[PDB]
RNA sequence: UAGUCGGGUGAUUAGCCAGACUCUAACUUAUUGAACGUAUU
């Protein structure tokens, strides 16, 4: 892989040659898409690593959980320690709670609201428009946790 | 002026006019009536985590009495007042409204019989539109107790009133502003004699060509500018 | 072929002379010295020739200017043609007639010349697929055709900018190759031997912004020559 | 067997051989680049020898109608006739079509076949696929639907002339009423008239007629629409029209030829340039016979005779 | 020196321009109507025009190193609403000053002013018909000769 | 006035001389293929 640049006004350019790197990364990405595989970890730690810790953490829940968040600002020179704190607290919340019950109460609201479906209004979809397939998407997301795939929160922690 | 704020406020007005509160408070009451009868026997688990919407019902009851206790105008009335202020002052604009194109709500106008959006407006029309729209929004929001909120007190300062304006538009930029906002004291500066041809001589303060700042008073011109020739105003 | 290019180049054609110079230079050093050749001297003389007229002003032998501009389905123009003057052209009209649109199209056309002068095969600005195409239209695409004059050796440099509207299966392409060729001539000749480069500037309404020297602006060493093409067609 | 039977009777080959050949026929093309006269390259698709013979036989077998306003790719007509059609006039409106040859598809060909106002040879529905395979070139291997005419082929010129027969007829009919003469060298719509301010409305008529006939497939090149008068240069498909309303090669080309003859006079002209000069002199004799007489007077008759040679 | 001369010649109010280093922030000072004032206390109309002229002069000087007068180089300059923030007195000479300073530049300019048009030849004006919706083609020059004409007559015709 | 046309001179694509024109307004292009001219034939 070659990273090239040329000055302004030169008669001929110097371009990059990143095609083999793109080919290898395409192999990695496609293989991972079809079947989960282990991915390399690229990180850079500069002298900006030494920065103060600002106590509280911004609760931007919804993105520290995805697998590809490990590549977020991975080569910025300073490790995302706030991201680590959010992820660690998220793992603790899923370990101490939300796992002893597991899928026990989440599917119960469907049966409970079946009463409103039958003996309430003629047809109810507005009240039950999300969780019906939200349970299915949670199941197909945690299938990695329950199989030889993405680890459970307790073992990760 | 905050024209983006005006666009957000106008889209809010359009949404609340096409949705209204009488088509939401009754639905909330119906849902509460259905759920309370459903939870009458027991198993209040179907309401403990559904209590959020029941409390949001009381929350919506709040911030709605303020719309009745402060005597604020109806959102449709405010929209109509702002629209008629915009169309009657800007010459090219005929009407203005909001459409749900590809989901997002965006404001469209009518320029010379065509239905371009705001971003397609020329700089001359867009700046004047932004000025009049911001002024109308501020007057409507600050004057809720008037039948016509545009007839309220205030002081508005405009620098280069003829900016980006064709000479044809300069002949009617002062009269339109005075008619739309009768009770505002307008203090303006201009570089064009076409605008001065529509202004009384008593309303003009002039700087002498030989003036380094040692003078003490701004005099009116000797010639009556109102109704005069462009060449005469240019010369004298 | 070499014979035809020699016949055209000895007659005064600049493109043929540059082609001969390139084919000599990229060959063995027996005929390619990168300079001190008949064709390189022909090209640099064509670019650099001039004379001081009776009034004391240097007049280049081969002037560079824009001849025609065609706007097909561009903004409010279904099909418009202009006959830009060699020295000064003035566009007048009411508000919302398309003068700013014409200047914007010309600036977009000149952006390709600027980019290929700065950077070989560089990409200039392109027409917007959201606002530039006429709202009514018949084919949902817009064209901006321009022809440039660079002396009797290059009497026409046709460049066309084309864009298709959002959600159109058939996309129209731009014909920007001659501009790239002319800017390649300029850039190569300049690097081999310093020449005088053309100036392309756009001063739109985005000028008149307040303040000056807002930030230290770490942007590329203003001292170096090719900093004169940085943000030259931005409007401000 | 219709088309294949006639092709076999012409080529003296079996039906099976031709039918097997006409399977990848839209694909049997050799594409190459020729140098442009100023800069760049032009891409041309030329079919193989067997497909070339098949196309020639198909062209000679079936005679598609062509209009008198067309001047390209017919016997006895060419550049001189196209230039002399507008020789005596005062104003011209040279115009061009955008990507003329590659914009013609089998859909256009079959649309023009059915609605042609003149006599059209009858093609059975069974052999339409063979017609498409014979006449049309298929760029892009994966896409079997993209079939276009290739500029440069034994069959492309006549198909292109026929596909514009209705356009030529309607344009000529419209132009004769307003005292405008119209010719087309297969990509160069030339309009000329002695009436001022009459050529302004011609481009709009061309656009509306093209939309009516070919829809969006064929379009005018708006950057190639040129208005000219006796105040400016006037040339039609390479022949300059003088202010004396006569055909000419142009002053610059005449001076170039004079310089070449002068170089030959002192023996400073090599064999390649000598052959080029002989070809240019033959072309000049075709276009400007008086130029040959002027050169005979200026450079003596014996020098010219030795330059052109003897039989 | 070339840039300073261009700035002083084109801009009417500015008589001189220089850089002061004492009070050791670098700042640029001009002379307006005989008063030495800094660059940030300019008005809108003398600062905008000066910005345009200075930028154009800088680019001409930097791109034309082989010319005795770099401002005589060739190029294309687009100006929108040239009369921006200019008093009618300034509009009577902006076109002439620009054409004198940069004689080989092709100026393409839009304006809303008869005062500027009074200094421009009729052949150089491309007008839009007042009753036009975009179907008009191939714009035309006006009939009345604007150069040297009365401003009122230009407004009328 | 430009710009254009091009008859002549010119070791000749340049320079010059004479003449003429002016719809808001040429920008000379592409092969081996097609037709045209020319040469072998
Ligand atoms: N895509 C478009 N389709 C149709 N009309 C448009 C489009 N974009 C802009 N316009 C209209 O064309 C005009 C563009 O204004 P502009 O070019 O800035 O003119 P000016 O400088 O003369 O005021 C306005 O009237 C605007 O409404």
């Amino acid at each position: 892989i070659r990273l090239s640049r040329s000055a302004l006004g030169t008669a001929e350019r110097r371009d990059s040659e990143v095609k083999p790197a793109k080919d290898l990364a395409d192999i990695w990405r496609v293989i991972n898409e079809v079947n989960t595989i282990n991915l390399p970890t690229f990180a850079l730690y500069n002298v900006e690593r030494s920065q103060p810790f600002n106590r509280n953490i911004k609760d931007n829940t919804g993105r520290r959980e995805e697998r590809f968040d490990a590549y977020s600002q991975t080569l910025g020179g300073a490790g995302r320690f706030d991201h680590f704190v959010e992820w660690y607290i998220y793992l603790h919340k899923r370990t101490v709670s939300d796992i002893s019950s597991s899928i026990k109460e989440l599917e119960q609201q469907v049966n409970d609201l079946q009463r409103t479906v039958d003996g309430g209004m003629v047809s109810v979809k507005s009240l039950l428009e999300q969780m019906k397939f939200k349970l299915s998407e949670a199941i197909e997301r945690n299938d990695a946790a329950v199989s030889s795939r993405v680890l459970t929160e307790s073992v990760q922690k | 002026g905050r024209f983006d704020h005006f666009v957000e406020w106008y889209i809010y007005l359009h949404k609340r006019t096409v949705s209204d509160i009488s088509s939401s408070i009754k639905e909330l009451e119906q849902q509460v009536n259905d759920l309370q009868r459903t939870v009458d026997g027991g198993m209040v688990s179907v309401k403990s985590l559904l209590e959020q919407m029941k409390f949001k019902l009381s929350e919506a009851i709040e911030r709605n009495d303020a719309a009745v206790s402060s005597r604020v105008l109806t959102e449709s009335v405010q929209k109509s007042i702002v629209e008629k202020a915009i169309c009657s002052v800007v010459p090219s604009i005929s009407n203005i409204w909001v459409e749900m194109i590809t989901g997002s709500d965006l404001v469209k106008v009518t320029n010379d019989g065509h239905d371009v959006t705001i971003d397609q407006l020329s700089d001359g029309q867009r700046v004047f539109l932004s000025l009049v729209a911001d002024l109308a929004r501020r007057m409507v929001m600050l004057n809720p107790l008037l039948e016509n909120p545009l007839e309220g007190r205030g002081i508005v300062l405009i620098d280069e009133i003829e900016l980006h304006l064709h000479p044809k538009w300069q002949q009617e930029v002062i009269l339109n502003l005075r008619s739309a906002f009768p009770n505002i004291q307008f203090i303006i500066t201009t570089h064009s004699p076409i605008v001065l041809s529509t202004i009384e001589k008593r309303c003009i303060r002039e700087f002498e060509p030989n003036d380094d700042g040692d003078q003490s008073f701004l005099d009116s011109p000797d010639m009556q500018t109102k109704g005069s020739e462009n060449a005469q105003i240019l010369e004298q | 072929m070499t014979k035809q290019y020699e016949r055209k180049a000895k007659g005064g054609n600049l493109l043929s002379a540059f082609e001969l110079y390139q084919r000599n230079s990229d060959k063995a050093p027996g005929l390619g010295e990168m300079l001190v050749g008949e064709w390189f001297e022909m090209c640099r003389d064509y670019i650099q020739d001039g004379h001081v007229d009776e009034s004391g002003i240097f007049r280049p032998d081969n002037a560079f200017y824009l001849r025609r501009l065609t706007l097909k389905d561009f903004r409010r123009f279904s099909l418009l043609e202009i006959k830009l003057e060699e020295d000064l052209t003035v566009i007048i009209g009411n508000n919302g007639k398309g003068k700013t649109s014409i200047l914007y199209a010309i600036a977009k056309t000149l952006s390709w010349f600027v980019a290929n002068i700065l950077k070989e095969g560089g990409s200039g600005q392109r027409l917007s697929e959201m606002t530039d195409i006429k709202n009514d239209a018949e084919d949902r695409y817009s064209d901006v055709s321009s022809t440039f004059f660079f002396g009797k050796g290059l009497k026409s440099v046709p460049i066309r900018l084309s864009r298709s509207a959002l959600g159109t299966a058939e996309r129209r392409d731009s014909e920007v190759k001659p501009a790239k060729d002319l800017a390649d001539i300029w850039r190569v000749i300049n690097e081999v031997n310093t020449i005088n480069l053309p100036t392309f500037a756009l001063y739109n309404v985005e000028r008149s912004q307040p303040f000056n020297r807002n930030i230290k602006d770490n942007t590329g060493r203003r001292e170096e020559r090719f900093d004169a093409y940085s943000q030259t067609l931005g409007g401000a | 067997m219709s088309v294949i039977r006639g092709l076999a009777a012409v080529l003296r080959q079996s039906d099976s051989d031709i039918s097997a050949f006409l399977v990848t026929a839209p694909r049997k093309y050799k594409v190459y680049k020729i140098p442009k006269r100023t800069t760049g390259f032009r891409v041309i698709a030329q079919p193989a020898k067997g497909l070339k013979d098949i196309q020639r036989a198909f062209v000679q077998l079936y005679s598609l109608p062509v209009h008198d306003a067309s001047m390209a790719y017919m016997k006895g007509k060419g550049i001189r006739d196209n230039a002399a059609a507008h020789a005596g006039n005062q104003y011209l409106l040279k115009a061009d079509l955008e990507d003329f040859f590659n914009s013609i598809t089998p859909a256009i060909f079959w649309r023009c076949i059915e609605m042609s106002s003149a006599q059209t040879p009858q093609f059975e529905p069974q052999d339409k696929l063979f017609i498409e395979k014979i006449l049309f070139w298929q760029p892009i291997k994966r896409r079997k639907t993209k079939l276009i005419l290739s500029v440069g082929a034994p069959s492309s010129p006549v198909i292109s002339n026929f596909c514009m027969y209705e356009f030529d007829n309607r344009i000529h009919a419209a132009c004769k009423k307003v005292e405008i003469t119209y010719t087309r060298y297969a990509d160069d719509l030339t309009f000329s008239s002695n009436i001022p301010d009459v050529l302004k409305a011609v481009p709009s008529t061309l656009e509306v007629l093209l939309k009516d006939l070919f829809g969006s497939a064929l379009r005018l090149n708006h950057s190639k629409t040129v208005f000219s008068s006796k105040a400016h240069n006037r040339h039609v498909t390479g022949i300059t029209i003088n202010n004396e309303e006569t055909l000419s090669l142009g002053r610059d080309r005449k001076r170039f030829i004079k310089h070449l003859i002068n170089q030959y006079k002192y023996g400073l002209l090599d064999n390649e340039d000598k052959a080029y000069l002989i070809g240019l002199l033959a072309f000049a004799s075709h276009i400007e016979p008086s130029f040959i007489t002027r050169m005979n007077e200026k450079y003596s008759l014996e020098l010219m005779e030795r330059l052109r040679g003897q039989r």
